RNA sequence: GCUUUUUUGC
DNA sequence: TCACAATTCTAAAAGCAAAAAAGCCTTCTC
DNA sequence: GAGAAGGTTTAGAATTGTGA
């Protein structure tokens, strides 16, 4: 049984290889006992003798020695040890990864209204899985006698299963799983709430644990059974008691993007707005302003807040005074948690400054608070980040009007030093060189230019004379807020796009003198192929590598568990500051 | 001018090039090899005469009885595509070769044949190509993808530096034939010159040398130039060159005529040797000091005593000279060995070999091929003589002798596959140049080394080898055997050729299954080129330089369309204008630049020959004359883009599109995108699904149409003329009696295809479009297949979208859709999935297909006929029953999930079962509609004859009255004179009946094909399909893109009265995410969003002037006004010339946005998008001003709205849920089943069981790899106790781990539990 | 669970000890493997003694 | 219910 | 003797998923 | 027809080949 014979489709019999390799040796057994009988000359009982050898040593390991036997088709057929060892022996395949009952698949997609600790799962998928449970509870309450009964009311689908169903997924935590699961927090447990669909709904909060957008990505959900298993699952991996990274003290709950511009764009603040320079009792009448069109969510206010800092030892002391402040950070402020100081949501709260934001609450305060105020930080980003109306068009990218002038000047040097060439006084080395200097120099003043010209465009009047601020373009907030890109990106989307590299290293003398926002001729398009066509290699062909490493890794350090209290020694390592030529790169406080 | 089917859609056409050549028929690249693989050819160089010609004469061993070759037929087929298709057997052709035997006399070289027998044999069929470019194999569509290796020839590496761990470089000369065997001569550390042959152990090189009919001597003399050295009365003065010597040290006087020219101490350089050669310096004395230091050329024997005074190539030492200096010769021949210009290499090489002669190299060598059997002389000699040297067994191609004599630099390109002395001695020199420093290496990504096969050099390889096999066993029994009784046939049998052709095509790396949901993925499904297959690299052992792309794949390769995962670079796809050479290089064309005018001839240029001139730019501004009108224009000399004059081209670019692929150039804006996202939407482009109402694009780039005639899916028109009546399932277009044919009085008859299942389970439809009366032009389209329209390529609609977030909603990449799409079905799709139901005699009791059912009621026989199966329209769900088919309970039921009618249903049945009720009324039917079909092919040709009756019955005793009294036909023995007159009217009569004995012998045939069963598997009664035809709808979950590669996952269904609403009222469609375009610059959407919202405008401008009726010269007014617009734009369409109701049509087909043709690198600029926006009535900005419909504010920050053409990609999420609770386990290992389709459990990794472990989630893990998996007592019980109400597991032991220790003990290894 | 078993007419070499490489018999029997092979496809003739 | 080949998604 | 050092042979090369098609010995014979 | 029936890319360890 452990190498059946099942008869396939219809008429035939698929014999496994073993069944060959044995019936080989049997034959050849045969034969060596009958010559042996016979006592027939030497020449044949040694070949005999030989071949029944080489008969086993394919039994046991095929393929070890040369000519490997190969059956029906042309390819090595699979021996004892082949079906032991390699990526498809049961060491690998069967004993350590199986495959497992009571668990479904499907994409995933976006709730934005889930608390931080649930996922929406499909109401067929759920009904499936748990559908043990569902008997259960038939039986329980009697509305059927017996599993025959059960098993064709849940069958049928009638009205009461699905409030049976809602009982039965009550405090019932779901593990969900996405595919390659690379560190600790691949695996999360959720408890489902019932959903009319066939994707999995997941809270955003959670997408850069899994690292999983929404481009059509898919997990796979399990379910615990046992009382243990549920208590596992509640205690140990639930969403919320993993909002700290293992790998370093960072949180893993960062606010990523659509999220951390609203809270961007909300608390701001600009020169003139409806409503500007009044005074508001406090916040809930900042938001009863801006809900009603009589002041801008960003203009210069002051307020009369009351913040409670917690010197009195576990007791909160308010403290009450007026701020200058602007609609949007009021608003913000009525959702902040008690023990926090006003200034850490009074500036213009990009993702460094969120993040922090999160840090602080959760050390100064505990961890129920801190899922509270992540909750209510995702939902007014993304109602305000709506609001906001933050849209990108082709005139939110503005050329420099310098550009013409930097690469004509850059284009007169080149041509110069080209005809120093031509009278040869210049070597050739020294000549690439120093072309490749000077258009790295246009290349640094013509982004310093557009960035001038971008982070400070609006010029805008109070009453009166004119003045500076901040410029309101989307594209510079989605780059600023640290919403999504970096400057990089938006030097080239707008100035040009620098030296390309040919794919031996070498950097090509001919820059990319255009942008995105214009056009590129047909060669400067072929040559960012090569830059691109490099990096696309490198990812596909890299991933596999880091993943044999981790498994070494694993493979190696697979036993150490923390044992003891004190082992009692008085050894250790002297840490110190590190320097790399240069300042202090690791500070003596990250390294203790 | 203007076609009257392109007048019903102009495309406003920006772009300012006008391009010289059209784009070429793009499935070329196989039509072109398999038409050449076919073709009775004279002079015989390609095809199968090659391959016979090659084969043939056979000759036995003087049996004076041998065999020829004389012509060969292909049969016709014995089924046309469409009924292959729908049976399941090859669409195949008969090959017939004329074979001819002749038996000679007793010794008759001279002796004329006695007996000459002669026929036809039948060796296999061989399957052809469809018109499309593809196969029909079983049933199934199969495409055999072109292949890129390495051309036959001889190739220098490097191996730069990655070598001996010192930074030596090291240097390889390969010879690699089409086939035979890699020749390789290699260096070393130590400097020696080895060999090997087939990568398998190495040698010293000159060993070859040595079996090559050699002596030292002749060696010596090959690869060195000699120095005399003359002993004379004082101290061996010595002759010498001056060119000798630059570079180089004095180790002592260098004087002559009594002067010292340059003394010791000092280096010779240039000045030196100019002193030298101005004197004139013949000879030199020197020491004995400097002579000690070279080796002897020749083999010195004494005259005296007859012995060795000394061998060749060792040391001249002091010893040796005092010895050989009183031998009385006066004359020693050393070797010039200067370090840098020249090196000893073969002298230590011929130290380090073990053999003297030819018995020791040939032994050597056999030694080295074959261990075990001990050497034979003439064996070994056999062998070194056929490894090589037998034309039989080693070839190169005839592009291999070309590569082989252009890489040495000779003169002739023709030559001789088999090699030669010559070529392999120059070989060994040309690498040793290399060495030593003259010459430089070849790169193997130059697309000059690199060879395009394809379906024709392939089909005709595999077609060679099995015709040498077969060759093999006729030649085995030619020698055995009464030769007179034997016709020339019953020693074939053909097995060989058909096995071996059938093979290749069924089963092979490159024969694949055809991807076919669209035209777009069919069209670059053939034009793609494979690194891979039998005879090319491998995914794992591929290299990451191959993968790059190289500078030379301009207007060759694509650089912008390979499918990224492990092949990623390996997998090409050919560019648009790319052209194949005549020896398999790829070519692309480039306008003739004499002068800086720029002349229209255009010369294909190869790979090779691409570097020598200097080629302009595709966009280069000239004056409609042709001078460049730039002083410094941009060129690509030698792979270096760089900046030249105004003259010094020698070469243009025909066209700004011809280094993109087909399916890369249908993204508009493509400059715009970063490259990665122009990968992306080229590629998710290919796998839009079709839907029910296809929708033009809106913002194109002109090469749909092109895209949607090249390829087979409309049924365009092959003779013009006027429509004659048109319906859903078939067109009949009366010809123009100009192009009609002399006689035979035709017309066209087109049979559109009607919802057949796609490979990938789509509905492939044809709609027409065309009315009645309607004149069509040759070449002009009639039936819109799936995703066109109008001739046109729809993929997708064009929807109204607005960038903005909308409550997290669109968060990542999450798309948010409307209920106004659902509503509309405009992503509505249709699928069909064909089930089959095989009715095999199994034991037990032959089975059957008796709708009776035992252990049912009447729930599922409620729709069957009373043979079980299903009525042809009957709705079935999951679970439910198809056919009747029972256990002496085997009734093929829907799978779960599975829905939607039965569209057709389908018996075959093997000749010698009776056909069954239902199968004899459907092959009733399709008699019926086939005899029907068949009298619809019946014409008015026998109308016009008895027209022609009538008018040579005109008088003569004739009835005028009585003509239409009795029906047409009798008007022949009415009342006539006897002249010519009755002749005629019998010569009519004639006429009329071979018309009924010419219908009446076609129309036989078809009773028999439809009656016959067809050959199924051996044991099987009859196979029965059904076609389900499901039809998906857009839900959450769906995943859907651009055309610009921004992908996503609808996220939600909202209600239409919340969508954002312009202040005009209408609502937007679809909302996506500003915040990924900066990040993943793909600028491109954003342009073609407002230039959809000009077109829309513009659209809706016409549609409002026209429904509220205002005459026809406001209509071509403003049509023109908009079809002006621009500035140099190259399309001037003159709308004078339409007379009032072409323009009204057009208007009419312009109420849905003006479509607009942006080509791909030359596109529309700001500016023009900006002015086609004013000659609406849209803010120039592009963004417009939105309001909130759940709560009816306005936005603050104006939004971009516009159209965007949105594709939906076949990723369904209803294909990709999947749950299970508990179902049926594999039988070594009791563990869950794997997939969808068998009910089947995730997977639970190693890395999850790691993540778990890091938890430290202990009860969970014993629980998931126990219980839920595995442990089968444990599994029944824990089902049993969760049903009972407690939740408990008592664990146990796995029985996959049972499994692994009874394999161990099965080995010789006691592995047991212990205690 | 149930196994079975094969009766050898002669004895025969378990490859897995005699080509490990390090191979266990070798080096056992301080002699190298070349000719152990030899012996045991049986083209050698080891003496004993 | 097993092996291979091909493709595609992440 | 006994030590480097060159040649040979074995071991490995991410994870999950879906689809599709192939497929199960030559010959020798009554 | 069909039953018989013998059929790359690197690295690490191990050998032996001069070279002392
Ligand atoms: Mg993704």
């Amino acid at each position: 049984d452990l190498r059946p014979l099942v008869p396939l489709d219809g008429g035939r019999f698929a014999t496994s290889d073993l069944n060959d390799l044995y019936r080989r040796v049997i034959n050849r057994n045969n034969r060596l006992k009958r010559l042996l009988d016979l006592a027939a000359p030497d020449i044949i009982v040694r070949n005999e003798k030989r071949m029944l050898q080489e008969a086993v040593d394919a039994l046991l390991d095929n393929g070890r020695r040369g000519r490997a036997i190969t059956g029906s088709n042309k390819r090595p057929l699979k021996s004892l040890a082949d079906m032991i060892k390699g990526k498809q022996g049961r060491f690998r395949q069967n004993l350590l990864g199986k495959r497992v009952d009571y668990s479904g698949r499907s994409v995933i997609t976006v709730g934005p209204y889930l608390r931080l600790h649930q996922c929406g799962l499909p109401k067929k998928m759920a009904l499936e899985l748990f559908k043990p449970f569902i008997y259960g509870k038939l039986e329980l309450r009697g509305l059927a006698t017996t599993i025959k009964a059960a098993k064709k009311m849940v069958e049928r689908e009638e009205a009461v299963v699905w409030d049976i169903l809602d009982e039965v997924i009550r405090e019932h935590p779901v593990l969900l799983n996405r595919a390659p699961t690379l560190h600790r927090l691949g695996i999360q447990a959720f408890e489902p709430v019932l959903i009319e669909g066939k994707a999995i709904q997941l809270h955003p909060l959670v997408c850069a644990a899994y690292n999983a957008d929404f481009d059509g990505d898919q997990m796979a959900v399990h379910v615990p059974l046992t009382l243990e298993a549920q208590l596992e699952a509640r205690a140990l991996m639930m969403s919320t008691n993993n909002i700290l990274s293992p790998a370093n003290g960072e949180p893993i709950i960062v606010p990523s993007q659509d999220v951390v511009l609203g809270l961007y764009y909300m608390t701001r603040d600009c020169v003139n707005a409806k409503g500007e320079g009044m005074v508001l009792t406090g916040p809930k009448e900042a938001e009863r302003l801006y809900r009603s069109g009589l002041a801008s969510l960003h203009a210069r206010v002051k307020v009369r807040i009351t913040e409670y800092e917690k010197d009195a030892n576990g007791e909160l002391v308010a403290k009450t005074s007026l701020k200058d402040t602007t609609v949007g950070r009021a608003i913000l402020w009525m959702i902040v948690p008690k023990g926090l100081p006003y200034s850490i949501v009074n500036q213009a709260l990009g993702k460094k400054a969120i993040s922090k934001m999160l840090n602080t609450c959760y050390r100064i305060l505990g961890l129920k608070p801190t899922v509270i105020f992540a909750d209510q930080i995702m939902y007014t980003g993304f109602a305000y980040a709506a609001r906001s109306g933050a849209s990108v068009g082709i005139d939110d990218m503005v050329i420099p009007e310098k550009k013409h002038e930097i690469i004509s000047e850059a284009e007169a040097e080149v041509a110069e030093i080209q005809e120093q060439f031509q009278s040869g006084l210049v070597t050739a080395g020294e000549r690439y060189n120093k072309v490749i200097d000077i258009w790295a120099a246009a290349n640094d003043r013509v982004s310093k230019a557009m960035m001038d010209n971008l982070q400070t465009e609006t010029v805008i009047n109070r009453d009166g004379q004119e003045e500076k601020q901040v410029s309101f373009n989307s594209i510079y907030m989605m780059a600023d807020s640290g919403a999504r890109g970096s400057a990089a990106q938006i030097r080239q989307l707008a100035g040009m796009r620098g030296l390309m590299a040919k794919p031996d290293g070498s950097i090509i003398e001919t820059p990319i003198t255009a942008n995105f926002r214009e056009g590129l001729n047909v060669l400067q398009y072929f040559i960012s192929t090569h830059g691109a066509r490099k990096g696309l290699a490198d990812t596909a062909l890299k991933t596999a590598n880091s993943g044999y490493l981790t498994r070494r890794l694993v493979d190696v350090a697979q036993d150490l568990v923390v044992t003891e209290d004190d082992c009692g020694t008085h050894e250790g390592i002297m840490m110190t500051p590190v320097i790399e030529g240069g300042d202090v790169k690791e500070p003596l406080r990250d390294r203790v | 001018v203007y076609s009257y089917t392109e007048k019903k859609r102009i495309r406003k056409d920006f772009g300012k090039r006008p391009q010289v050549l059209d784009v070429p028929y793009l499935l070329s690249i196989q039509l072109d090899s398999f038409q050449k693989f076919i073709e009775q050819d004279p002079e015989g160089q390609y095809g199968l005469e090659a391959a016979f010609r090659s084969v043939f004469p056979i000759q036995s061993y003087s049996g004076n009885s041998e065999l020829q070759y004389v012509s060969y037929r292909l049969g016709e087929p014995v089924f046309d595509v469409q009924e292959c298709q729908i049976r399941g057997v090859t669409y195949s052709a008969p090959l017939r070769v004329k074979l001819r035997l002749v038996i000679y006399e007793r010794e008759a070289p001279e002796g004329t044949v006695k007996d000459i027998k002669e026929q036809e044999v039948y060796m296999g069929e061989i399957p052809l190509m469809t018109d499309n470019g593809t196969f029909v194999i079983n049933g199934t569509e199969r495409v055999i993808v072109s292949q890129l290796h390495r051309s036959p020839g001889v190739f220098f590496d490097s191996d730069k530096g990655k070598t001996h761990s010192s930074g030596k470089v090291l240097y390889n000369a390969r010879i690699i034939p089409y086939r035979g065997s890699w020749l390789d001569f290699e260096f070393d550390p130590k400097d020696n010159l080895f060999v090997r042959i087939d990568r398998r152990r190495k040698l010293p090189a000159t060993i070859i040398l040595r079996a090559l009919n050699y002596t030292t001597e002749q060696i010596l003399d090959l690869f060195f130039e000699k120095v005399i050295f003359e002993i004379r009365d004082n101290k061996l003065q010595m002759e010498l060159v001056p060119e000798r010597l630059r570079g180089e040290t004095a180790s002592f006087d260098i004087e002559a005529n009594g002067k010292v020219y340059v003394e010791k101490g000092r280096r010779i350089t240039a000045r030196h040797i100019r002193q030298l050669e101005k004197d004139d310096v013949k000879l030199i004395e020197v020491p004995v000091e400097y002579i000690a230091g070279k080796v002897v050329a020749k083999d010195y024997i004494d005259e005296s005593t007859g012995e060795l005074i000394c061998a060749a190539n060792m040391e001249l030492s002091l010893d040796l000279l005092a010895k050989l200096s009183q031998s009385g010769h006066k004359r020693i021949e050393t070797l010039f060995t200067n370090d840098l210009d020249h090196g000893p290499y073969i002298s230590e090489t011929l130290r380090v070999d073990p053999t003297n002669d030819r018995l020791s190299a040939l032994v050597e060598i056999y030694r080295m091929m074959r261990p075990g059997e001990p050497p034979t002389r003439e064996a070994a000699e056999s062998l070194f003589e056929n490894l090589f040297f037998s034309e039989d067994r080693y070839d190169l191609s005839a592009v291999g002798r070309m590569k082989f004599n252009r890489s040495l630099l000779r003169e002739e390109i023709e030559g001789s596959g088999i090699l030669s002395k010559d070529d392999i001695i120059d070989v060994m020199k040309k690498l040793i140049d290399i060495r030593n420093g003259k010459g430089e290496v070849d790169d193997i990504d130059h697309l000059g080394n690199r060879r395009i096969r394809s379906v024709g050099e392939m089909a005709e390889n595999q077609f060679r080898v099995g015709l040498v096999r077969v060759e093999r066993a006729v030649k085995e029994r030619l020698s055995l055997g009464d030769l007179d009784t034997l016709m020339p046939q019953d020693m074939i049998n053909a097995k060989p050729i058909s096995a071996a052709v059938k093979e290749f095509f069924g089963s092979s790396q490159l024969s694949q299954f055809m991807d076919q949901n669209n035209p777009l993925s069919e069209i670059t499904h053939k034009r793609r080129i494979s690194a891979l297959g039998p005879g090319g690299l491998t995914r794992e052992r591929a290299g990451f330089e191959v993968r790059d792309v190289h500078p030379t794949h301009y207007g060759r390769v694509c650089p912008i369309e390979t499918p990224e995962g492990p092949n990623i670079g390996l997998i090409n796809s050919l560019s648009v204008y790319a052209q194949t050479n005549e020896y398999g290089f790829l070519e692309t064309p480039y306008r003739k630049v004499t002068d800086g005018v720029v002349t229209d001839e255009i010369h294909y240029l190869s790979a090779i020959e691409e570097g020598n001139y200097v080629i302009a730019q595709a966009n280069s501004n000239l004056d409609e004359e042709g001078h460049f009108v730039e002083d410094l224009v941009t060129c690509r000399s030698k792979g270096e883009s760089s900046l030249f004059s105004r003259d010094q081209v020698d070469y243009m670019d025909v066209s700004t599109q011809q280094v993109v692929s087909v399916g890369a150039s249908l993204i508009p804006f493509l400059e715009h995108d970063d490259a990665n996202r122009a990968l992306m939407g080229a590629n998710m482009q290919r796998q839009a699904v079709p839907t029910l109402r296809a929708d033009k694009p809106l913002v194109g780039t002109g090469m749909e149409r092109a895209v949607a005639v090249d390829s087979g899916v409309t049924a365009v028109a092959k003779r013009g003329g006027v429509v004659q009546y048109v319906d859903a399932s078939r067109i009949v277009i009366k010809v123009n009696e100009d192009e009609m044919y002399p006689g035979e009085a035709g017309i066209d008859i087109y049979n559109l295809t009607k919802y057949t299942r796609s490979n990938q389970n789509t509905c492939i439809n044809q709609m027409p479009c065309v009315s009645l009366g309607e004149p069509v032009e040759r070449g002009d389209v009639l039936a819109d297949g799936p995703s066109t329209d109008l001739g046109e390529l729809a993929l997708g609609q064009n929807m109204r979208v607005a960038f903005m977030p909308w409550n997290g909603y669109n968060f990542e990449d999450s798309i948010l859709v409307s209920e106004r799409v659902v509503q509309e079905d405009r992503f509505t799709t249709i699928h069909i999935q064909e089930l089959a139901c095989v009715s095999r005699d199994t034991k037990l009791g032959p089975e059957e297909i008796t709708a009776d059912i035992p252990n049912v009621g009447e729930a599922a026989l409620s729709k069957l006929d009373e043979s079980g199966i299903v009525y042809i329209g009957a709705e079935v769900t999951g679970g439910d029953i198809l056919v009747g088919k029972v256990t002496p309970d085997s009734s093929l039921r829907v799978p779960n999930g599975v829905s939607g009618t039965v569209i057709d249903v389908q018996v075959f049945t093997r000749d010698g079962v009776e056909k069954d009720k239902r199968a004899l009324e459907i092959e009733e039917m399709q008699l019926k509609q086939a005899k029907k079909d068949l009298s619809e092919e019946l014409q008015i040709l026998e109308a016009g004859l008895f027209s022609r009756i009538r008018a040579v019955l005109v008088a003569g005793g004739v009835e005028a009255e009585k003509l239409d009294k009795l029906p047409r036909d009798r008007w022949l023995e009415l009342g006539l004179t006897d002249e010519e007159k009755q002749n005629q009217l019998e010569q009519l009569a004639e006429q009329y009946d071979e018309l009924k004995h010419e219908f009446e012998k076609k129309l036989e045939a078809k009773r028999r094909k439809i009656t016959q069963g067809d050959d199924l598997a051996p044991g099987v009664l009859k196979i029965v399909k059904v076609y389900l035809a499901v039809k998906r709808r857009i839900q959450p979950g769906d995943k859907m893109a651009g055309r610009h590669g921004n992908k996503g996952v609808i996220s939600k269904i909202n209600p239409i009265e919340d969508m954002p609403y312009d202040e005009n009222g209408t609502p937007v469609d679809i909302v996506l995410n500003p915040l990924g375009v900066p990040s993943r610059m793909n600028i491109g959407q954003i342009l073609e969003t407002h230039l959809g919202m000009a077109a829309k405008g513009i659209g809706d401008k016409i549609n409002a002037m026209l429904k509220q009726q205002q005459e026809v010269a406001k209509l071509r007014e403003f049509i023109q006004r908009a079809y002006d617009l621009g500035a140099d734009v190259r399309q001037k369409v003159d709308l004078s010339t339409f007379s009032d109701e072409e323009v009204m049509r057009l208007a009419e087909n312009l109420r849905k946005g003006m479509p607009i043709a942006t080509p791909v690198f030359d596109g529309a600029k700001e500016a023009e998008i900006k002015e086609l926006l004013k000659l609406g009535d849209l803010p120039t900005s592009g963004q417009i001003r939105l309001y909130d419909g759940r709560t009816g504010e306005q936005f603050e920050r104006p939004v971009t709205v516009g159209y965007m053409y949105m594709l939906k990609l076949n990723h369904l999420v209803d294909d990709k849920m999947h749950a299970r609770s508990t179902g049926s386990y594999s039988l070594v290992t009791q563990q869950p089943l794997g997939g969808k389709a068998q009910f089947g459990g995730q997977r639970f990794g190693e890395m999850e069981v790691w993540a778990l472990e890091a938890y430290g989630a202990a009860y969970t893990l014993q629980e998931m790899l126990t219980v839920k998996s595995d442990d089968v007592n444990g599994r029944t019980k824990m089902y049993k106790n969760i049903v009972d109400g407690n939740h408990q597991m008592e664990p146990g032991m796995p029985e996959s781990f049972n499994v692994l220790l009874k394999e161990i003990r099965s080995l010789g290894i006691n592995i047991e539990l212990e205690d | 669970e149930r196994m079975g078993h094969i009766e050898l007419a002669s004895p025969t070499a378990h490859i897995w000890f005699l080509k490990s490489l390090p191979s266990r018999i070798g080096l056992l029997l301080d002699m190298p493997l070349r000719d152990i092979e030899r012996v045991l496809y049986f083209e050698s003739y080891v003496v004993i003694e």
